[PDB]
């Protein structure tokens, strides 16, 4: 009556690997180019957010390890904070984080899989829409069928991702053997300096987006065999590997596109891919499709789990953790889901919530840091695996709080809206969380409702 | 906990009434499924696929930039082939895409036995210093055109004598400099060379004939329309440069009507506008009128030419002493050495690289959008009629961000009065539309404004910019 591990360490490493590698460096390498420096520098630039990626994976590769609960950020700060804030914080991420990235990836993929058919003039609006919510159905439903085949397709599509990033380096790589200066010569041509504002550490709050999704492994941790060792070890494998790719990857770009034609475009892949392939071209979009296929995938795989943490505690509706009881699947969970994706679908424009989306998952993951040693000062004996030093992390923090800064400078207004949502989630705990002084009424009612959805899908209770 | 047993529910649920409840769900979803998928599909099928690109070369993708004195360009005392390489910036400011240097060959007179095309005068530089900036230009994506024109200090352009001669060795250095590594060629005065029709379209076949990227500008001084149509009656690739434009500008119609009249009769091909073949702007039209006729030529259908010094409005009878066929550039208060303090600070390229409220600019701005969109790249050109004294057109390539010009020739103000109900409906104006910029300081950018009581200064231009319709 309860799930089973069925994860290996080979299906994390292809968990993390998949979600990290989104649009990222797929779409948006000009920023760098035209936000900070020359060409050379933005080399420098992507590397240096990789190592800072690469400390704070460090954190968690402990921390993981020391409460060893699924449902990472939210079980870890359940004990430090209390109940409110976790509640706040679960509340508040199934609310607005999952569905925006959800939505954003199938978008992307519905974009670059009808690329091919509208190649200068843009892709009609109303075609893209359906695409993602029929991928985000179809996936709903494997996930919901058995969590096996989701571990094969999730296995196949981080190996089609690295092949297709692999292509791309070749290509690059033999576009420079033919025999060319191809400008990397000139170097720091218009670096300029750090303005007052900031002009070299603007461009990090924009080459971090690519780096994220380094916790998702932490959030289905305890369906894994044997987690201690290999949830390090998959960090270990997977960060190193997908710096030097992006890293590559730049380097690539700059070597066959000039900065002039770079800032001109929108797709740089897409120009990369015409250029040096010509008649046939539509591999090189069509793979950036199906790459973001299997990052939705992933973030299923994770979204329902943490759903089936709440539950547990006592937050969340009792029937959010059922599950079928020849099945495995927690169905409820995987159907809340999808149908906040669809929600969340009805929008006017792309980007209205990103903008916060890096400001609160810094804060979530910088109140989680702090956390962690006043944690293990008010109990400094565990059997936790390393016994690490907080001299690592410290800094980190520091950096985090940096973020926040930067989060207050475009729109704080926008930051100030965000607020009140989670202002307004407040009255949601105290309805039912705290408050279990209920009339007979509603009770029955719940009850009644409970009993019903567990007639029309069949689950059982977990134990 | 809150709801039915694991037992009891198992037991309860295998009834019939509730597995083929489920049954009816799944089919329901599944179908559903299959019915977005059949809509997705015809909204994909039922649309316009889209307009293919009309794969342009590199002189369309800018304006040009004509040199007619390589001494006088950055002031005498530094007059050399290589002196140009430390300049490129400047003009790799501008955004131009040519470079038509004047004639280097050696020429002293009227003489012929001894005049050659293919020898580059000592006092300008040397091969080597040719080949550097070629390579320095290359480095910079600044395409270099070398003019060819067997006299430019005599008075008579073509020897006065049989042509035989002159473009048998014209018609060798083209191909003795094609190895060189230069992108075209321009020839001045073919008004007076003895059946030039037959020598142009031999040079243009032998100029094509190396690559497709090489370019040919032919400079003539006549206006008469059927004249300048004559000699393309057997050449179509040709840029004709011509005084077309000039002695005229007093009346918006007339200028309307010309430019109208010769886009209908050479059926809607390239061109080149200029008001002149080697003289500056201020040589044509008085000192007001500058910014008018700069918004002008960056938004017709076709590839600006421009002489040095008209983007910061030089004057040749502002500065006695200085010859009207080659003026001095003014760099700073002491590029003139003669009579020192008769120029201000205003007439300095330094002077206006830093005023918004400056011609140098709206040049700058107008050539990054230029060379930017491509409505104004190679997209549709429709005028329409308006009130008198005024030229309004559009510009609108497929699906892209459409352009809107209006222009006001006279003296006085007056409203828009635009009329519609003659251009597609894919053309249509809306209601609102933005203003990208105005060459009369005094109005606000970016707000989107009605065209209905749209007013113009005396001699104020606009830019205004639309999405898809
Ligand atoms: C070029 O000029 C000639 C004059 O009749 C014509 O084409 C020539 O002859 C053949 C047929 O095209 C070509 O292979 C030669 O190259 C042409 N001779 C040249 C260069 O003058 C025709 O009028 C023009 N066609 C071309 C090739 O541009
Ligand atoms: C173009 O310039 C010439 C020279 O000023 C103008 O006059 C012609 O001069 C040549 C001698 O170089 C004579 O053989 C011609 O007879 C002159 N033309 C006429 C019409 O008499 C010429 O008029 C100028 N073109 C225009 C259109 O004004
Ligand atoms: C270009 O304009 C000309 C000149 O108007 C037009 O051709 C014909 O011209 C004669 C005399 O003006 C008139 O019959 C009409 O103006 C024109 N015939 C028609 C269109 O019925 C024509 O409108 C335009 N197109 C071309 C290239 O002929
Ligand atoms: C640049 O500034 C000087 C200083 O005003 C201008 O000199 C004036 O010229 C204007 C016409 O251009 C005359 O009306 C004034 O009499 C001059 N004033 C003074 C105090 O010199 C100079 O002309 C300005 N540049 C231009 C071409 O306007
Ligand atoms: N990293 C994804 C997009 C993304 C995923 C997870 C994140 O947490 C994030 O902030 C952003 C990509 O490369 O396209």
């Amino acid at each position: 009556v309860t799930l089973q591990r069925n994860i290996t360490l080979l299906n994390g490493v292809a968990i993390i690997v998949g979600t990290i590698i989104g649009s990222g460096i797929f779409v948006t390498p000009t920023g760098v180019l035209k936000e900070a420096g020359s060409p050379g520098l933005a080399l420098v630039v992507w590397a240096a957010c990789g190592v800072f990626s690469i400390v704070g994976a460090l954190c968690y590769a402990e921390l993981g390890t020391t409460i060893s609960k699924s449902g990472g950020d939210y079980a870890y700060m359940l004990e430090v904070y209390g109940s409110l804030p976790a509640f706040l914080k679960l509340w508040i991420e199934l609310l607005i984080i999952r569905p925006s990235s959800q939505y954003i990836v199938a978008l992307v993929f519905a974009t670059y899989l009808l690329k091919p058919l509208f190649p200068t003039c843009p892709v009609p609006e109303e075609a893209a829409k359906l695409v993602a919510c029929l991928c985000v159905l179809l996936l709903t439903a494997v996930n919901c069928y058995s969590v096996k085949a989701a571990t094969r397709v999730q296995d196949a599509f981080a190996a089609a991702k690295l092949l297709a990033l692999a292509l791309i380096i070749l290509l690059g790589f033999v576009q420079i053997g033919k025999g060319d200066v191809s400008n990397l010569d000139p170097n720091f041509s218009f670096e300029g300096t750090k303005l007052d504002v900031g002009n070299i550490v603007l461009a990090l709050y924009s080459g971090l987006f690519a780096y994220g999704g380094w916790n998702y492994l932490n959030f289905v941790t305890e369906e894994m065999i044997n987690p201690y060792r290999n949830l390090p070890l998959a960090i270990i494998i997977s960060l190193p590997i997908v710096t030097l790719v992006y890293v590559l990857t730049n380097l690539a770009y700059f070597t066959t596109l000039s900065t002039e034609q770079m800032l001109s475009s929108e797709a740089v892949a897409v120009d990369f891919g015409n250029y040096h392939l010509g008649v046939m071209s539509w591999i090189i979009p069509v793979f950036v499709g199906l790459s973001c296929f299997g990052s939705v995938n992933g973030s299923l795989f994770t979204s329902s789990r943490l759903f089936f943490v709440g539950s547990r505690e006592g937050h969340l509706p009792s029937i959010l953790s059922m599950i079928h009881p020849q099945l495995l699947t927690p169905v409820p969970s995987l159907v809340f889901t999808c149908v906040m994706t669809l929600l969340y679908a009805f929008s006017k424009d792309i980007f209205s919530v990103i903008n916060f989306f890096s400001f609160f998952n810094w804060l979530c993951v910088a109140l989680a840091i702090i956390g962690m040693i006043w944690l293990r000062h008010r109990k400094p004996e565990l059997e936790r695996p390393i016994k690490v030093n907080l001299a690592l992390p410290v800094f980190f923090i520091l950096a985090c709080l940096f973020l926040i800064a930067v989060s207050f400078w475009k729109t704080p207004v926008e930051c100030g809206i965000g607020f009140t949502i989670i202002l307004s989630g407040l009255p949601v705990y105290f309805f039912g969380v705290w408050w279990k002084n209920k009339p007979k009424w509603l009770l029955q009612g719940i009850f009644s409702t409970t009993v019903l959805c567990q007639k029309l899908m069949q689950v059982v209770p977990q134990e | 906990f809150t709801g039915l047993s694991k037992e009891e529910l198992l037991k309860v649920a295998g009834s019939p009434g509730w597995v083929r409840t489920r049954w009816a769900l799944l089919l329901l979803f599944w179908l559903g499924w299959l019915g977005m998928l059949a809509g997705a599909v015809v909204i994909i099928v039922r649309a316009p696929r889209c307009r293919e690109l009309p794969a342009q070369k590199w002189w369309h993708t800018g304006a040009l930039y004509r040199i007619g004195d390589l001494q006088a360009f950055q002031g005498h005392g530094a007059g050399n082939l290589a002196g140009l390489k430390g300049r490129l910036d400047y003009l790799s400011s501008l955004k131009v895409k040519g470079l038509v240097l004047g004639p280097i060959h050696k020429n002293q007179k009227d003489d012929v036995a001894q005049t050659d095309l293919l020898q580059i005068d000592p006092n300008f530089g040397s091969k080597e210093d040719f080949d550097s900036l070629l390579q320095s230009a290359k480095k910079k994506s600044i395409r270099v055109i070398l003019d060819l024109t067997p006299n430019y200090r005599g008075e008579n352009s073509w020897f006065s004598t049989q042509v035989d001669t002159v473009a048998t060795k014209v018609k060798d250095a083209l191909e003795f400099w094609l190895q060189a590594g230069v992108d075209g060629f321009q020839v001045r005065d073919i008004e007076n060379l003895k059946d030039a029709s037959s020598f142009l379209a031999e040079w243009q076949n032998i100029t094509k004939g190396f690559s497709e990227d090489r370019l040919l500008i032919a400079g003539t001084n006549s206006s008469d329309l059927q004249q300048i149509l004559s000699l393309l009656e057997s050449n179509k690739d040709l840029l004709l440069t011509s005084s077309y434009l000039s002695d005229s500008g007093s009346t918006g119609e007339h200028t309307k009507s010309l430019v109208t009249q010769y886009l209908n009769a050479t059926g809607n091909r390239w061109c080149s506008w200029s008001l002149s073949q080697a003289r500056l702007l201020t040589s044509f039209l008085p000192a007001q009128l500058l910014r008018l006729y700069q918004l002008m030529l960056f938004t017709l259908p076709g590839t600006p030419v421009f002489s040095y010094g008209d983007e910061i409005g030089l004057d040749a009878a502002a500065l006695p002493g200085q010859p009207m066929e080659a003026p001095v550039m003014l760099w700073d208060e002491s590029s003139f050495p003669d009579i020192p303090g008769a120029v201000s600070a205003n007439m300095t390229v330094k002077g206006q690289s830093e005023d918004p409220g400056s011609l140098l600019s709206l040049f700058r701005r107008l050539s990054d959008q230029r060379s930017k969109e491509r409505s104004l790249l190679h997209g549709d050109f429709h005028a329409f009629s308006a009130g008198p004294g005024l030229f309004s057109y559009i510009r609108h390539w497929d699906q892209n961000e459409r352009f809107l010009v209006v222009l006001n020739f006279g003296d006085v103000g007056l409203s828009a009065g635009l009329q519609a109900s003659d251009l597609p409906a894919s053309a249509s104006l809306p209601a609102k539309a933005d203003l990208l910029l105005s060459t009369q300081p005094g109005r606000e950018e970016g707000s989107p404004l009605e065209l209905e009581r749209l007013k113009l200064e005396p001699h104020e231009g606009l830019l205004l910019r639309f999405p898809y319709a």
